[PDB]
């Protein structure tokens, strides 16, 4: 492509520094941009640069070296709100924007009090169907994809209870067959030994 | 602001009769851009007259140059007819050799 | 020596008679090199200098495309400015835009400028710091407010300090044969008796380049600026310029007056005596 | 700001699809991008002003029109599966500081509509073990067997949509990843205080907005026409 | 090269 962007993906803990890079293969470029795009939303600009040096606006620092046609975006004290696709834009000689592939920033939250457990949930209308819920586990526990073809395990999700200031991870598994128990579920992942079982 | 054009009529090279030269009518320091200028040979309009590209000075006043190829003679008289919104009647500037 | 690149824009509204007429010309010092007329048949950026011919078809496609966007941009600006001044919807009005950058003998950036006008009067001009705007009237505050909120000063600076000088240096190198040389004036003097009592003495400067030139009369060393007829420097049509200067003399005192020619193409100033 | 319409559309191969973009920022330039994984944003068409349009990097198969300074529409005369993407509209100026982006349009173009299925939604009541251990009640909502992917899941508590204590899976998961045109499933969570769940007066409802066939689309099969509709499942609080 | 920024008056 005309504009090369790296890294493709990045995983950084809370409070760590996230550093991105962008390079344009076109020599006739004078302006650079960084846009932030949260999943399923329109991309908004973070900041811009067209001269050599740094540019700090809050926690964000932007560098540009027009000699090497390189820009870097630096985030200090990473927040979970910063987990979004970051796009790099370069201005053409036609005053048009050239877009890079984009960089996926993933930030793992700090689970303060991990109390992992698995529970059974029944359907409200009738008890014919049931599910397994793996919740309150730390970010270190990585959820592996479901193996038994009759059961599907959802991907990890980060909850945010704003009223009580509580963040919890959660995963869901469901199967249509009756020979399904939460004790025999989630065996395909790395379950910590301190989980609870009813 | 509307500015009355300044008109100078001259030749690209010094006038020698029977030798090809260019007749120049230089209209400058005028505003707005709408202006009609014709080159007159013995009181009649010259058909094929080229003109420069519209430009303006530091004070935003325009300037143009209309020119055509011609062969000066002892008898023939040349002049430039300039009509502008700031002119009540069209202004004639006779071509004075050495001016 | 020093050098400059400038672009001149003229947008004149034609209410009812069609679409606003847009004219754009580009200069390197005193040499035109690009042209665009909205009423022209080609509807493309046309070359006007031999040394700009070598640019590829991508160059002429982009400059034609970009200059059209300026005419489109100016089109709404004619309507926007009419509302500011509460002007008649049938009246014809003009918007003039001048911008460019200057470089030194070393080729380093010296100064950039951006100025806008409406109906022959100053409207808004970018200051020499390239970071603030100068408004000429109350209607310009509206444009100044809208441009300050849009970071227009930074955007224009990115061109003047950036792509402007970069292409200015490229043009100078491509046109070394025509842009970086000087043509000294072809000076001569002529005599014209007004009557049998007085005479007119004219000093001539033919085929010189660039436009900057100084012509002064002296009576025994005393300048005669008050008794002198001076005409504006005028183009000969072949890229060179002309200028003549007159003074009224007594019948027998022609030798008392001398004309001085100052021009950067002359290693030493010339003195013309009859 | 900048608005787009329609936000979600399902199209048939060979059909006609038009996307309208409106901007009130009175900028001179309007753009149509498409976002695809691995390609970023690729310009399709742009307009320097009213009445004029210009081809972009990938104008093939696409048409544009600029009737006024505010509206700029993208016309798809013959929709193809290769045109299934997310389209964004931008407004800006020639040397502008910023490009202002619209909310985006999720367009799915299908060769045959016989694979389109509305979702089935069920709500699962919290476990007593979780309430006993953590004094918090978690509700799980499953929307299964829907195609195409784009559906919108919302939680409604006592008639009010709730935005706190709710997270939905970022990506739908394929029921059968082997098969092409696979039917998708999505899950969501809602955590509240244990005392809130024990009150029987609180009504909990999970709503899934499925975007599918419109009224003008043709249908001649026995099963229910998978039109753009709403499928909901509800659960009442219980002291137990 | 053309470089006039057309922000809009």
């Amino acid at each position: 492509q005309k504009v090369q962007q790296s890294p493709e993906s990045l995983i950084v803990p809370e409070g760590g520094m996230a550093s991105l890079n962008c390079t344009s293969s076109d020599r006739n470029v004078d302006y650079f941009w960084w846009y932030r795009q949260h999943s399923g939303k329109s991309p908004k600009m973070l900041m811009s640069i067209f001269s050599n040096g740094e540019k700090e606006e809050g926690r964000f620092t932007v560098h540009l070296n027009k000699a090497s046609l390189h820009t870097s975006l630096h985030i200090r004290d990473s927040q979970p709100s910063d987990s979004a696709l970051y796009l790099c834009a370069a201005r053409d000689s036609n005053y048009q924007l050239i877009w890079g592939s984009g960089t996926k920033l993933i930030i793992k939250p700090d689970i303060q009090n991990p109390d992992p457990a698995v529970y059974q949930l029944r359907d409200s209308k009738s008890s014919d169907k049931s599910v397994c819920l793996f919740t309150d586990f730390d970010s270190q526990t990585n959820v592996s994809q479901s193996k038994d073809s009759d059961v599907y395990i959802t991907d990890k999700c980060v909850l945010d209870m704003r009223s009580m200031d509580f963040k919890s991870n959660s995963a869901v598994a469901w199967s249509n067959k009756s020979d399904f128990a939460c004790a025999n579920a989630f065996n395909n992942s790395i379950i910590p030994e301190d989980t609870f079982f009813p | 602001i509307q500015r009355t054009p300044k008109i100078q009529v001259y030749s690209r090279h010094p006038a020698e009769n029977g030798k090809s030269n260019f007749l120049n009518c230089y209209v400058s320091g005028f505003h707005p851009s709408d202006i009609e200028v014709d080159l007159l040979k013995n009181g009649e309009r010259i058909e094929k007259v080229e003109h420069s590209d519209l430009s303006f000075s530091k004070d935003w006043s325009f300037y143009l140059l209309y020119y055509t190829e011609f062969t000066p003679t002892e008898k023939d008289e040349y002049a430039c007819r300039v009509n502008h919104v700031t002119l009540s009647q069209p202004k004639i500037v006779k071509w004075d050799r050495d001016m | 020596g020093s050098h400059s690149m400038r672009y001149f824009y003229t947008s004149v509204s034609r209410p009812g008679r069609g679409e606003p007429r847009f004219i754009a010309v580009g200069y390197v010092d005193d040499t035109q090199f690009v042209r665009f007329d909205s009423d022209a048949a080609s509807q493309r950026m046309e070359p006007r200098a031999p040394w700009i011919e070598q640019e590829g078809p991508e160059y002429w496609d982009q400059e034609t495309r970009n200059v059209k966007a300026q005419s489109q941009t100016d089109r709404v600006d004619l309507g926007t400015l009419r509302g500011y001044y509460n002007q008649s919807e049938d009246g014809s009005h003009t918007i003039q835009i001048m911008y460019g950058c200057d470089v030194g003998p070393d080729g380093r950036f010296l100064r950039g400028y951006r100025q806008d006008a409406y109906d022959g009067k100053d409207y808004i001009a970018l200051n020499e710091d390239l970071r603030s705007w100068t408004a000429a009237d109350m209607a310009a505050q509206i444009t100044k407010r809208k441009w300050e909120a849009a970071h227009a000063a930074e955007q224009q600076r990115a061109y003047l300090e950036g792509r402007c000088v970069e292409w200015l240096r490229r043009y100078l190198e491509n046109g070394k044969e025509t842009l970086q040389r000087t043509d000294p004036p072809k000076t001569h003097m002529t005599h014209h008796p007004i009557s049998d009592h007085e005479a007119t003495l004219r000093c001539w400067a033919l085929g010189f380049y660039p436009a900057e030139i100084t012509l002064t009369w002296q009576r025994d060393g005393e300048d005669q600026t008050q008794d002198t007829e001076l005409v504006e420097t005028r183009p000969a049509g072949d890229g060179t310029f002309q200028k003549w200067v007159a003074v009224v003399v007594p019948s027998g005192q022609e030798q008392r007056y001398t004309c001085h020619v100052q021009h950067e193409g002359l290693p030493k100033p010339l003195t013309l005596r009859w | 700001a900048v608005t787009q319409s329609p936000r979600n559309k399902v199209a048939v191969t060979g059909g006609k699809v038009t996307l309208s973009c409106n901007q009130t920022n009175n900028h001179n330039n309007m753009y149509w991008y498409r976002q695809d994984t691995g390609h970023g944003l690729r310009l399709i068409h742009y307009s320097y002003g009213a009445g004029s349009t210009e081809k972009g990097d990938i104008p093939d198969g696409y048409k544009a029109s600029r009737p006024s300074q505010e509206n700029f529409s993208l016309i798809l005369e013959l929709a193809t599966p290769s045109q299934t993407s997310v389209y964004f509209c931008a407004s800006g100026d020639t040397g502008g500081y910023e490009q202002y982006f619209g909310p985006g349009t999720r367009l799915t173009v299908l060769e045959d509509l016989k694979n389109v299925f509305p979702p089935e939604v069920a709500v699962f009541e919290p476990s007593e073990a979780e309430i006993s251990h953590t004094q918090k009640a978690t509700l799980v909502c499953l929307a299964t067997g829907f195609y195409p992917d784009h559906v919108e899941l919302s939680w409604w508590v006592n008639g009010k949509e709730v935005h706190s204590g709710v997270c939905t899976d970022p990506q739908p998961l394929k029921e059968q990843p082997a098969l092409n045109d696979s039917r998708y499933a999505l899950s969501s969570r809602l955590r509240v205080s244990a005392t809130f769940w024990q009150d029987p007066r609180n009504h909990f409802r999970c709503q899934v907005q499925f975007y599918g066939l419109s009224e003008n689309d043709e249908w001649t099969q026995d099963r229910a026409k998978p039109v753009t509709q709403i499928v909901s499942a509800e659960a009442w609080g219980r002291a137990d | 090269v053309v470089g006039a920024v057309g922000v809009g008056k």
